[PDB]
């Protein structure tokens, strides 16, 4: 918006073009991370968890 | 909403399948007669002349 | 039996029930009918000047590189070869031309339609020659309607008089100016007509100007164009209606891949109808080996084009049916379901396009699919809308149209318009820095600068901590 | 075993036998305890009377 | 604003009305890039 | 609307128009390729039967079915029953600011 693009020239904080689509715990729940199970498709390459 | 020109015309079944049959009611036709006209297995004449 | 089903596909059997098969002598008798009717519709066609100078427009453009032969010819009965019997045509035009000067003309019909005939056409065209006619004769007897309307009911005029004096000439006033003193009511009351009456007949004897050729030669070929293209078309449904079940046995087999058993049998039904068309009994052959490549080509073209909501092309379809049956030969050579990776060295093709293949979205869920262990809920109940935003975000809009009217409003009114026009706030459009040069006639590199220095007061605290809220 | 047999004969000695082995599908086993995994749950074919 | 609902058949004309132009394919989307 | 995975989710009244409109396309078609009559009073008739299917599926006939092998549901049975557009979402609704 206009009023969007003055404050983007204000204080010249660029956009991101990446949108932040994490997985996090849902409201309420209160445990501890036993177990992560990574899978990968067969023409990725592996992260150092995996 | 848009609209389909049919290629020729349809009854609505509404108006023809619905107990009191109002185009068989309006015509004094009975439903058995118009059902075999509607599926092209009988004419029926349109001011043939007396 | 009628009526006691619904049925649709039931009352179609026994419509097409009680048409009996064609022997392998019927076949070549009703071709041959066809094949009659096709050469009177072109023996009516080829007795017309205008397809004879059509088609010397064409071979004019041809000359010209205008257009090509295949685009006018199906064949001959060579390139060099086609236009020097293109040279031979036009030297027969020129000289029936010269020799049309009655009784020469008589035979030159006999003539000019030996070298006309000896063309084979194309469909596309050959139906232009046919519509050249069509236009024809649509004109003339909109003309012969007329002149019953003006003169028969109008003037109480005698029908078997309209026959008498009208039909036989056609072209003399016989009926208009010498029909006058006959001692009729009608006699005397055509003058009132008469300003429109010869008019028309003008427009009717302005045909003759046309074609060269008079109202009887306009009908009497007509008519044998009336009854070749009605002989050819009788015949062509005695053959499809034959066959009518062949397209049955046929369309039962691709009965269960997304096409009702209906919409195949009448998609079938078109190609059938395109075999008749093509059919050609010289070569020995009997119909139901040529006609099984069109109705297996119709009803498989279909599928590709009908069957899916989000529709592929036909050759990614030809894929996709590749990979179900490369894919499935080797789940009996190996035991187990393929990979990608195995498929791309099978099927000849990276695995990036047959990643692409197994990636094509299949026929959508309904949203009327049940979802859970009961008939009340439904997958539609569970598809949100994301093209609405919150009002949690739609009131922090209206809170920021509201800080930055505060703020603006602290700045000079100079700036509190360039800022309003290089930034499209509470109004349309925003402008460049050459756009609101001309709003106040300061130069573009100065506006640039004034920009700049009311974007330097903004950034100062004390005008600046309630916007860096909503970053 | 695909067997061919041979012209004019009710039931006379075949010309050709080709004897292979076919894979026709995958059945789900049941573990020890009488329960199926099937998508990696655990899942029990009850009963029925009728 | 309204004060009464009132029904009765629809003319061709009165359905044309309503249209904003005919549906001549039986097309949804582009299988590729997914466009109406 | 797709769903997430690359898949979609479509109404059946999609399938619905789509057979009209496939059945009207080739009545163009036959009729404009001269076609013998008993072929176009068959595709009349079907015609005929797609769009009574579209206004109220199952009520002349059989219903058509799916990719579901389920009766998909046409504009008549959107508006009755339990769970029509009267009972489910006018007269009675899920509501904002509520819990359990
Ligand atoms: C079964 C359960 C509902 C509880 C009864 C869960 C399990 C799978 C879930 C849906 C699927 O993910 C597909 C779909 C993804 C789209 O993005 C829109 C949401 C959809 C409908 C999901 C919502 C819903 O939660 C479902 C039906």
């Amino acid at each position: 918006t206009p009023e969007e693009k003055l404050l983007r020239a204000i204080f010249g904080e660029k956009a991101s073009d990446v949108k932040d689509s994490s997985l996090r715990v849902p409201n309420g729940v209160s445990g501890t991370v036993i177990d992560v199970q990574v899978f990968t498709r067969d023409g990725v390459e592996k992260d150092k968890r995996a | 909403m848009g609209h389909i020109e049919l290629a020729s015309p349809t009854a609505h079944i509404w108006f023809l399948k619905s107990l009191p049959s109002r185009i068989g009611l309006l015509l004094d036709m009975p439903l058995r007669d118009i059902e075999r006209v509607l599926y092209f297995e009988s004419y029926v004449v349109i001011e043939g002349g007396m | 039996e009628i009526g006691r089903t619904t049925d649709p596909v039931r009352m179609y059997m026994r419509e097409m029930g009680t048409v009996e098969l064609l022997t392998r002598e019927g076949e070549i008798d009703i071709a041959k009918r066809i094949e009659d009717g096709i050469n009177q519709v072109q023996c009516s066609v080829a007795e017309y000047p205008e397809a004879i100078t059509y088609l010397l427009e064409q071979y004019d453009r041809v000359e010209a590189e205008e257009a090509r032969l295949s685009d006018l010819i199906t064949g001959f009965v060579d390139p060099e070869l086609a236009r020097e019997k293109f040279a031979e045509l036009r030297a027969q035009y020129v000289v029936t031309r010269d020799t049309i000067k009655h009784a020469t003309a008589q035979e030159e019909i006999l003539k000019l339609s030996e070298v006309f005939k000896q063309f084979r056409l194309v469909p596309k065209q050959f139906d232009y020659l046919v519509n050249s006619m069509r236009v024809m004769m649509d004109r003339v007897r909109t003309q012969e309607r007329l002149i019953m309307k003006l003169c028969v009911e109008q003037c109480k005029m005698p029908k078997k008089n309209f026959i008498t004096l009208f039909t036989g000439n056609e072209t003399s006033d016989t009926w208009f100016n010498a029909a006058i003193a006959m001692n009729k009511p009608w006699s005397e009351k055509l003058h009132d007509v008469s300003e429109e009456v010869h008019r028309a007949l003008q427009k009717l004897q302005q045909i003759e100007e046309e074609t060269g050729l008079t109202i009887e030669q306009v009908k009497d070929i007509n008519r044998r164009m009336s009854i070749g293209e009605a002989k050819a078309r009788r015949a062509k449904k005695e053959m499809v209606e034959a066959n009518l079940r062949l397209v049955i046995s046929i369309a039962k087999k691709y009965t269960n891949r997304g096409l009702q058993f209906l919409d195949l049998i009448q998609e079938g039904n078109i190609g059938l109808m395109k075999a008749v068309d093509k059919f050609e009994y010289r070569r020995g052959y009997k119909f139901s080996t040529y006609a099984t490549w069109w109705i297996r080509q119709a009803i498989t073209r279909s599928i590709a084009d009908q069957a899916r909501t989000i529709r592929i092309p036909v050759h990614m379809i030809e894929t996709i049916n590749k990979l179900n049956r490369i894919s499935r030969q080797m789940l009996q050579e190996m035991g187990r379901e393929p990979t990608p990776e195995e498929l791309a060295e099978r099927m000849l093709m990276p695995e990036d396009k047959i990643r692409k293949v197994l990636k094509i979205a299949k026929e959508p869920i309904s949203m009327e699919t049940p979802i859970g262990d009961d008939e009340d809920s439904h997958l539609g109940d569970f598809i949100e809308d994301t093209t609405l935003e919150l009002p949690l975000d739609s009131a922090t809009t209206e809170s920021l149209r509201a800080a930055t009217h505060d703020v603006l409003a602290g700045l000079t009114a100079r700036e509190a318009k360039v800022l309003r026009m290089r930034f499209g706030i509470d109004m349309n459009t925003d402008y460049t820095l050459e756009e609101v040069g001309k709003q106040f006639d300061v130069t573009r590199e100065r506006i640039r600068q004034i920009e700049a220095k009311a974007l330097r007061k903004l950034r100062h605290p004390s005008r600046s901590e309630v916007l860096r809220s909503f970053l | 075993r695909l067997v061919i047999y041979e012209r004019e004969a009710p039931e006379g000695t075949v010309k050709d036998i080709k004897e292979q082995e076919v894979y026709m599908g995958e059945i789900p086993l049941m573990t020890d305890n009488g329960t199926f995994v099937i998508n990696g749950t655990e899942r029990v074919i009850v009963s029925q009377l009728h | 604003e309204f004060d009464a609902i009132k029904i009765a058949l629809a003319s061709p004309d009165m359905i044309r009305s309503w249209s904003f132009g005919e549906v001549k394919k039986p097309e949804t989307i582009n299988y590729r890039t997914f466009k109406p | 609307v797709p769903l997430d995975g690359g898949r979609f989710a479509t109404s059946d009244l999609n399938d619905l128009y789509r057979r009209v409109i496939n059945r009207n396309n080739r009545l163009k078609r036959l009729l404009d390729l001269a076609a013998p009559d008993i072929i176009v009073r068959n595709e009349k008739r079907m015609l005929q039967e797609a769009v009574d299917a579209l206004l109220d599926n199952g009520r002349r006939g059989r219903a058509i079915t799916g990719s579901n092998k389920r009766p998909l549901k046409s504009l008549a049975d959107m508006i009755k029953g339990k769970q029509g557009r009267f009972r489910q979402n006018l007269l009675g609704k899920r509501v904002d600011y509520s819990g359990r």
